[PDB]
């Protein structure tokens, strides 16, 4: 009940990359690891308190499409431990490598993203940022999300309050979050909006606003409630309860989108009519 | 250009042809210059050539095809040569990232420079503001290519009182690789490109505006100085965003600055794009016909502030 990992326990190896809260590096323990070297490297007593009571919550997650967390240690630096995935992220294949994936197995896809995010919400679990990013797909088949929660390393603290500086990549922040003047802006429905652009990259293999190239620009309008998705960009192949799902997740106030139990239902009933 | 100017032009390349094809093998890192949220910089030595130079490293994720497409729209950087552009050896990739080389310059970015002084004067962002004007006309007539960036941490300066420009938009599908960036703290977008697209080079002009007030107070001017700090001489992004759009453009202090230098900003920050100046105005207002007249010495006053020798 005191997960904390020593020093010379975690064999530190090649540099992988940084992203919105840290650095990783595939580490060793018991086995390959993921070894993310968060950027809060000098936690206040107060801020390291309230981690400590996140990774408890998020050391019972146990689900075939989560990633497993391990813990985290503090002796070099402040760090994170999680379980390591062979195999690249759905951003790679999406848009890096490209890869060629049937509208069955596309759908698959959304359907145990849809099921792991269905655990989360059930044990009241606030993702903040998903994205293709942090979707992994084990083994060319089992879809596992990872950089789940963890709301507390993520924006600095003052001394014994906490306001989220806006940070990761823009292009999946619901408008209200975006804003950032709503007293809680990350819901359950800032996930749900998140996962409809997640759907909007499976469905055009493309990312949103292919055709704006302005980082404050997006910033701005999609905050405005000016800017949307263009779904004409979707497939012709693509299922039409596949879109109209996609879009009420999309919904500009977050009150009309759907919540987990139902999105994933609507996944598996249109597998079946397939 | 003028004579001084000619003889470094041609020096650069001649230094330049001693400099084949970039490979990663042949270059020592020898120490970091600065990093920003997309990219780290680093002053090296070029071993087949001795040359010393600073390499920018920018590592994207992106499919192959625009990855090589963005090596070959950086090769017309080659053309770019002006005493107002930092200079170009080449541009290519490996290990994962994009190498961008160019000449190294010792005084910094004028933003780490306005860290090290605080503020700097009205007589020194004199001469900087005509460099600025001057980059940006070599770069919409000779190459009909506009900036997109400007701000201080891209206008460089060196030990021989030179200011330069760089890193602007030659390669816009790097332009638009770096829109999936996270977000930063702060702005220079003009309103209209905030709500809209470029509007040729007016929407540059109110960037440089508003780096010329951070430089002239010492603090980012969105929101503008409170009534007391002001005497004394955090917003969100996208509160921000909706300031620069919606409220009335930031202003220097009436008392501590000349009236020319007032006008002139105030010019450059209108936020009409049409109504706001341009180049061929700016370039004969009253304080850029002044400040060109003024024999500042510039390069003494950077190494006075960073604390180098004379
Ligand atoms: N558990 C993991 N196993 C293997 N690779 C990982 C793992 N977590 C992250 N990575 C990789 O590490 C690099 C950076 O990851 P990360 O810091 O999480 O950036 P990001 O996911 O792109 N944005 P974010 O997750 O919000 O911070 C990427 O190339 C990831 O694919
Ligand atoms: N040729 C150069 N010579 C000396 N210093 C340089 C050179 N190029 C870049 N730098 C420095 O490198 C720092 C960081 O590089 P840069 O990628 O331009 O980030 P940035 O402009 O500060 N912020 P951003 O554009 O948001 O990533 C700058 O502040 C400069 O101090
Ligand atoms: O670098 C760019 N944009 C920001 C990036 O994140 C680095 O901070 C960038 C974008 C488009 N075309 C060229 C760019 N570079 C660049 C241009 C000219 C010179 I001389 C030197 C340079 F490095
Ligand atoms: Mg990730
Ligand atoms: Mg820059």
């Amino acid at each position: 009940d005191d997960w904390e990992i020593p020093d010379g326990q975690i064999t530190v190896g090649q540099r992988i990359g940084s992203g919105s809260f840290g650095t990783v590096y595939k580490g060793k323990w018991h086995g390959d690891v993921a070894v993310k070297m968060l950027n809060v490297t000098a936690p206040t007593p107060q801020q390291l308190q309230a981690f400590k009571n996140e990774v408890g919550v998020l050391r019972k997650t146990r689900h075939v499409n989560i990633l497993l967390f391990m813990g985290y240690s503090t002796k070099p630096q402040l760090a994170i431990v999680t379980q390591w995935c062979e195999g690249s992220s759905l951003y790679h294949h999406l848009h890096i490598i490209e890869t060629k994936f049937e509208m069955i197995k596309l759908i698959d896809i959304a359907r145990q993203t849809a099921q792991g995010m269905d655990y989360l919400h059930a044990k009241s679990i606030i993702h903040r940022d998903l994205k293709s990013n942090n979707i992994f797909l084990h083994e060319d088949l089992t879809v596992k999300i990872g950089d789940f929660g963890l709301a507390t390393v993520k924006s600095r603290w003052s001394g014994s309050h906490q306001f989220e500086q806006l940070s990761g990549s823009i292009l999946w922040m619901a408008p209200e979050v975006i804003r950032m003047q709503d007293k809680n802006p990350y819901s359950f429905q800032s996930d749900v909006y998140a996962f409809g652009i997640v759907l909007y990259e499976l469905m055009t293999g493309q990312l949103p606003y292919s055709n704006i190239n302005n980082r404050d620009q997006i910033i701005f309008m999609v905050g405005r409630g000016y800017l949307s998705p263009d779904l004409s960009k979707v497939r012709s192949n693509c299922p039409k309860a596949m879109k109209r799902l996609m879009a009420e997740c999309l919904k500009k106030k977050r009150d009309e989108r759907p919540l987990f139990p139902q999105i994933l239902a609507s996944i598996e009933l249109l597998a079946r009519s397939l | 250009l003028d004579e001084q100017q000619r003889k470094r032009l041609e020096a650069f390349l001649t230094q330049k042809q001693k400099v084949g094809e970039l490979k990663d093998d042949d270059f020592e890192k020898i120490s970091e210059l600065g990093a920003g949220n997309g990219g780290v910089v680093f002053k090296v030595s070029h071993k087949p050539s001795g040359l010393v130079m600073a390499r920018k490293l920018i590592h994207l994720e992106i499919k192959p095809a625009i990855r090589n497409q963005i090596i070959r729209e950086l090769q017309v950087l080659h053309e770019c040569n002006s005493p107002y552009i930092v200079g170009f050896y080449g541009a290519f990739y490996s290990d994962g990232e994009i190498s961008i080389c160019m000449e190294h310059m010792d005084g910094g970015s004028l933003d780490q420079v306005l860290k090290k002084a605080g503020r700097i004067p009205e007589q020194i962002l004199g001469k900087v503001s005509i460099a600025v004007i001057k980059g940006l006309t070599y770069l919409r007539e000779k190459h009909k290519i506009m900036h997109r960036d400007v701000k201080p941490s891209n206008i460089l300066v060196n030990s021989r009182g030179e200011i330069k420009l760089c890193d602007f938009g030659v390669s816009g599908q790097l332009i638009d690789a770096m829109a999936n960036a996270f977000v930063g703290t702060r702005s220079y977008m003009s309103p209209e490109r905030l709500q809209g697209t470029h509007y040729s080079v007016q929407s540059d002009i109110w960037s440089m505006g508003l780096s010329l007030v951070e430089m002239a107070v010492g603090r980012y001017p969105i929101p503008p100085p409170d009534a007391k700090e002001l005497e004394l001489m955090p917003m969100a992004i996208f509160e921000l965003l909706d300031y620069i759009v919606n409220e009335p453009p930031p202003k220097l202090p009436s008392g501590v600055f000349s009236l020319e230098f007032q006008d002139f900003v105030n010019k450059c920050l209108i936020k009409n794009p049409a109504e706001r100046a341009d180049l061929k105005q700016l370039m004969v207002h009253a304080f850029i016909k002044r400040s060109d007249a003024e024999e500042v010495d510039f390069a003494g006053w950077l190494c006075s502030t960073i604390g180098l020798n004379q």
